[PDB]
């Protein structure tokens, strides 16, 4: 327990930086760390304290930061009581006994603004709002209980208004071997709160009985599942709601609605004569028929259902809105094909999937307010298609595309290669897209308007790393936005590893918020060296707003 | 050439440039 | 077409009678590859059984990372990349260790106007992953009897 090395940092938002870590050894299995952290141009010392903890719970670590003034904060918002900033988060993760399970995720920042002001380690900049989850949990191989509470604090000044699930219960049992049949039934209970003291509030009890029959084989298999849904929603605090909304929510709405399911899949095999021999081909055809009768629905507020994206795994899926609220009326059949390639030792060498959703009659809800480029309601409206490449054992080339007729355009598409000789040495370059009449049709209205949302996402990115005699190791990423022709996130590191030390210096400069005077992007800079007592690439390729994730 | 090309631009070796 | 419907097993004949063990054998990956094992007809015996003469297929570390793939204008998330790692052993008695893995991508876009619900999108997608990480494992499984011979 005694001072480590201090470490030293200039930023855009701070100018000089210094840290001065302190590390206390209190027991084998806790320790702490007490960090000042000088900052000149807000001009004070911010305290850190790190403190982690293993336990029978489980393990868990705990931050706690203060800044007691502020010369930037009270600059820019005179008429506030008081400047100081903080921060505490807390991670618990655990398992007990094997069967009880702890899990806290909490974050709480002072302002809206501290992570684009402040050090993005337990946060980042690109976060729009700070998660706070508690979880309890029992669970056994047959049967599992879930209390849980979910809080978020939204850090957007456009509309902060925030549900959350204070209470929240959830019980799964599982009986199979019913006969031919395999049983379950999912419970839930929840009590839905908002900050906003004029927003409906709600109590929600869900009960979820299914049964399915499954019949397996060597070249196919058959699955067919019924499935039972009622709720019963109890929502008070209505009269504002009710006051300015032509449709007016019911304090008690009774949901009771049946559910069918049929799935369908099939193995076909090939010898692969005209490429190399001893490969085999597969192809896989799988077909899924579901219907879930219409029930209007606009009676309910929605609170916690949203979207879900369609992708291949996700046109097979059984729901189109997460949560509970919205459960959209089906009459659809999926098809899907899946392609793979195995070489003499029985290894997956490629696969490739595409597939389809067609419509018999309109999804509906009750409560269908989604922008549409075109009014198509019927037929095969969604098209996957999802492709991975492994190339040799260091070359890799995954990709993705959505499509959407109500669209009128791709929706989503995504690509990357990759190659990496092992952790030191890599290269890889990804592609990321998002048009912007997918943009308007799942995100907020004021998405659409606003500069820095409505033309969509058209991103292209590459890292590189490179190491040097075993003792240097260079990262590089560069990631550009071509729809504005600019930079959104570059990094450059360079470790220099020997026996006792290592010293570390890097840069970044990455986009850190938007100037609504100006309407531009604000821009941050940072350059800081760091000495510790491998050759340190992954860290710093993991350092940036835009972190490398393996490939292969 | 070379079983892998990507050498050229990490082998270290003798660099001869 | 040269094709024909596959006339052999997902799981091979030898692992057909297995040993299932992890070190949280209450936890989702298990109850997915349990699943997953139950629907390929395999026969999971206890731990603690005294018939030693089958395989064993030992769950290990699973990790879930949830990162930033693309900003906005701003600066702010749009899409989020979650990826799922599961590391497993199987365990051929008398005969071998064979390390196997599983890798699993999914995205979704942010929405903090409705965080809550987009908390809950992220916990469905949690439960699909686990499943594609089940099938993946099974699906390795060929490729371990075959390098066995
Ligand atoms: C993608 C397009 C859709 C593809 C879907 C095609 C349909 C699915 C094909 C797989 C069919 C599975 O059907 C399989 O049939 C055999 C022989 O009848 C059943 O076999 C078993 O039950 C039958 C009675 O049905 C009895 O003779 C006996 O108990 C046993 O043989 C299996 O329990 C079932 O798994
Ligand atoms: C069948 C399996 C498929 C496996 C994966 C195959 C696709 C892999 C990823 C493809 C990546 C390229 O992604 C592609 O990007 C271009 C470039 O803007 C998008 O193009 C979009 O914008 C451009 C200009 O900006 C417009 O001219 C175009 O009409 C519009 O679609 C495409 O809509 C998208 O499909
Ligand atoms: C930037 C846009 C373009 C991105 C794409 C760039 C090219 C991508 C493909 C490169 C891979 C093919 O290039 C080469 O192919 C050969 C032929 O099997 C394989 O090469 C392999 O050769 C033998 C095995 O056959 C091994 O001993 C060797 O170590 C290995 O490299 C690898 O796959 C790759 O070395
Ligand atoms: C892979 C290969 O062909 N080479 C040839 N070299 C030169 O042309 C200088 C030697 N070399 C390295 O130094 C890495 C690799």
């Amino acid at each position: 327990s005694g001072f480590l090395i201090p470490n030293a940092k200039y930023t855009t938002t701070n100018y000089f930086e210094f840290y001065l870590p302190y590390y206390w050894n209190i027991a084998p299995n806790m320790d702490a760390t007490i960090t000042p952290h000088y900052m000149h141009r807000r001009g004070n010392i911010m305290w850190e304290n790190e403190f982690r903890y293993l336990s029978q719970a489980g393990a868990g670590l705990m931050e706690l930061d203060y800044l007691p003034s502020d010369k930037v904060y009270e600059d820019e918002h005179p008429n506030d009581d008081s400047s100081r900033r903080w921060l505490f988060y807390w991670n618990h993760s655990g398992v007990m006994d094997q069967v009880w399970r702890f899990n806290v995720d909490y974050t709480k920042v002072s302002d809206p603004s501290y992570f684009n002001d402040f050090d993005n380690k337990y946060g980042s900049s690109t976060d729009g709002y700070a998660t706070q989850k508690f979880s309890v949990g029992y669970a056994v191989q047959n049967f599992n209980a879930t209390v849980s509470t979910k809080q978020f604090q939204v850090f957007s000044e456009q509309n902060t208004s925030s549900y959350s699930a204070e209470p929240q219960l959830d019980v799964n049992y599982y009986q199979n071997d019913v006969g031919p049949f395999d049983t379950r039934i999912y419970g839930q209970a929840v009590h839905f709160v908002n900050t906003r003291d004029d927003m409906p509030e709600a109590t929600r009890v869900h009960l979820e009985p299914t049964i399915n029959l499954p019949l397996s084989n060597n070249w196919g298999s058959i699955n067919t599942e019924a499935k039972f849904l009622a709720t019963h929603y109890q929502q008070t605090n209505l009269d504002w709601y009710n006051s300015r909304n032509t449709t007016k929510l019911d304090e008690s709405v009774n949901r009771v609605m049946p559910q069918f399911k049929v799935d369908g899949k099939m193995v076909f095999e090939r010898d692969m004569e005209m490429l190399a021999p001893g490969y085999t081909q597969t192809l896989e055809p799988r077909a899924q028929y579901l219907y879930v009768p219409y029930r209007d629905q606009s009676d309910i507020y929605n609170y916690d259902s949203s979207l879900l994206q369609s992708d291949y795994s996700g046109l097979f899926r059984d729901r189109t809105y997460g949560g509970l609220d919205r459960i959209a009326s089906a009459n659809q059949v999926t098809t899907g094909v899946t392609s793979r390639i195995y070489d003499d030792a029985a290894v997956e060498r490629f696969n490739i999937s595409v597939g389809q959703i067609y419509y018999f009659t309109e999804s509906r809800t009750g409560d269908d307010n989604i922008t549409w480029e075109n009014d198509d309601k019927t037929g095969s409206l969604v098209w996957a298609g999802d492709t991975y490449w492994r190339i040799s054992e260091r070359w890799g080339l995954r990709g993705g595309i959505q499509y959407d007729t109500r669209l009128d355009n791709v929706a989503t598409s995504n690509s990357s290669i990759e190659y990496r000789r092992d952790e030191d040495r890599l290269v890889q370059l990804n592609y990321h897209y998002a048009s912007p009449e997918y943009i308007q049709a799942t995100l907020p209205k004021y998405y659409s308007t606003a500069e820095q949302y409505k033309n969509g996402i058209s991103q292209v990115g590459a890292v590189a790393s490179r190491p040097i005699a075993d003792r240097w190791s260079i990262v590089g990423a560069y990631y550009y936005d071509t729809n504005a022709n600019k930079q959104a996130d570059s990094m450059l590191g360079v470790q220099y590893s020997s026996c006792c030390y290592a010293i570390r210096v890097g840069y970044e400069r990455k986009l850190n918020g938007w100037d609504n005077d100006k309407q531009h992007a604000v821009y941050d800079n940072a350059i800081g060296f760091n000495i510790e007592l491998g050759l340190g690439t992954q860290e710093m390729l993991r350092s940036n707003i835009l972190p490398y994730q393996n490939t292969l | 050439a070379c079983s892998d090309f990507m050498d050229w631009f990490y082998c270290d070796g003798y660099p001869c440039a | 077409c040269g094709w024909h419907l596959r006339d052999t097993t997902q799981v091979p004949s030898t692992m057909k009678v297995m040993i299932l063990d992890s070190g949280d054998p209450n936890g989702p990956l298990s109850r997915a590859v349990r699943n997953q094992l139950r629907l390929n007809g395999v026969e999971l015996l206890d731990k603690e059984t005294t018939r030693k003469d089958v395989p064993s297929l030992r769950l290990g570390k699973v990790s879930i990372a949830k990162d930033t793939a693309s900003v906005f204008r701003n600066g702010q998330t749009a899409e989020y990349q979650m990826i799922m790692t599961v590391n497993a052993t199987v365990l051929i008695p008398g005969r071998d260790i064979y390390p196997i893995s599983a890798k699993v991508f999914r995205s979704f876009f942010d929405n903090p106007q409705m965080a809550l619900a987009k908390d809950n999108e992220q916990d469905m997608i949690v439960k699909e992953m686990y499943d594609r990480a089940a099938e993946q494992l099974i699906r390795k499984l060929p490729s371990i009897r075959a390098a066995d011979i």
